[PDB]
């Protein structure tokens, strides 16, 4: 499931901004 | 009318924009209580204003770290804008000042914690719950865009819940007053419009795309474009192929298709009728826009509170000194702050 794929990803925590 | 409300708000904003408040407090007027969040140049703390006993959120930026990160102009944008705005779903600056080492911005404290925390814990929000938040964002963006401001970092991490369960859109670090197009690569991977990723000049339509991402994430419990590395996220976004959970209502999908539109001539919020294509979409048909703005609507979730400076809706972060050098750092760079 997509939910399961999300929760197993490294991007369920607070996500950092990107810049330049 | 909205046009009348907004013209007046613009008069108010410009007066402060052209003549910014500066040096309206000092560090030792505040008792520091707890770190509520951290970031690249420092943190935000819960503080108590001693003279009044009011609680605030104090953002502390290390000038040297701002300089290393090439965020001088962006930081000056943040303070200059936040001191000048006034809106129910924003936290304007109550005070700002600087010392030898740091920049300080003092704002209304939102005790309910980050939407992010609640969204992750609960999994996903019901469509009515998502719509209640989304409406507040639509109105804020209406307000901000009318002032020629682009926000550029919408996400659950940057949406604070207040004691009444309403939102504050915080984190103005990438906010910019610009007429026409701008070019900076900034934002958060999951929320970046394809124009940004493709390194085009872009405009406030990036905020409306980011709204599509947020509504999707609130309603699904995960974002429309995700993967372990940013590059893979960027590849998905520029395809633009979105897949919707089967529980998404017909109306929701249709809204999202029009927000998450790679074609700028068709993207909602960027059309001839501006924000009204969003305000009058069927998904929002139950939304009473004036009552949301007046905070008359009953919030679908109200935070659990124990006291005025209770912090149990926030994660715990390691507390670090606020050190103030005996030598002034980066005076020229931050002269106007
Ligand atoms: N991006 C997440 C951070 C969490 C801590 N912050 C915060 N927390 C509480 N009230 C506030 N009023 C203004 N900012 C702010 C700042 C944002």
């Amino acid at each position: 499931t997509t939910y399961a794929d999300f929760i197993a990803s490294g991007r369920t925590g607070r996500r950092n901004a990107i810049h330049d | 009318s909205v046009k009348e409300f907004l013209a007046k708000a613009k008069e108010d904003f410009l007066k402060k924009w052209e003549n910014p408040a500066q040096n309206t407090a000092h560090l030792d007027q505040f008792e520091r209580i707890k770190t509520l969040g951290t970031g690249s140049f420092g943190r935000v703390m819960l503080v108590k204003h001693m003279e009044t006993g009011n609680h605030y959120a104090m953002k502390i930026l290390d000038k040297q770290k701002v300089v290393k990160l090439k965020q001088i102009e962006h930081t000056l944008n943040e303070k200059r804008i936040l001191q000048a705005v006034n809106f129910p779903f924003l936290t304007k600056l109550e005070f700002s000042f600087k010392d030898n080492s740091n920049l300080y911005m003092v704002m209304e404290y939102a005790p309910g914690g980050e939407m992010f925390s609640h969204l992750r814990r609960i999994g996903r929000f019901s469509e009515p719950h998502a719509r209640f938040y989304a409406a507040q964002i639509v109105l804020t963006f209406e307000y901000l865009h009318s002032l020629d401001l682009i926000y550029r970092d919408l996400k659950p991490e940057n949406l604070m819940i207040d004691q009444q369960g309403y939102i504050k859109v915080t984190d103005f670090g990438f906010a910019k007053r610009v007429k026409g197009r701008t070019w900076t690569l900034c934002g958060t991977p999951e929320y970046l419009a394809p124009e940004i990723i493709l390194s085009k000049g872009y405009n406030k339509a990036v905020d409306w795309w980011a709204l599509g991402v947020l509504i999707y994430e609130m309603a699904a419990g995960y974002p429309p474009f995700f993967a372990d590395q940013p590059i893979q996220i960027y590849e998905k976004i520029v395809s633009g192929k979105v897949r919707f959970p089967s529980h998404f209502s017909s109306d929701l999908k249709d809204l999202l298709r029009n927000l998450l539109q790679v074609d700028l001539t068709k993207r909602f919020g960027n059309l001839k009728n501006g924000v009204n294509d969003i305000k009058n979409h069927k998904w929002f048909a139950t939304t009473d826009w004036i009552a949301i703005y007046q905070r008359k609507v009953e919030a679908p979730f109200i935070p659990k509170f124990k006291g005025p400076g209770d912090t149990s809706n926030f994660d715990d972060y390691e507390e670090e000194e606020i050190r103030v050098s005996i030598n002034e750092k980066c005076g020229k760079e931050f002269s106007e702050f």
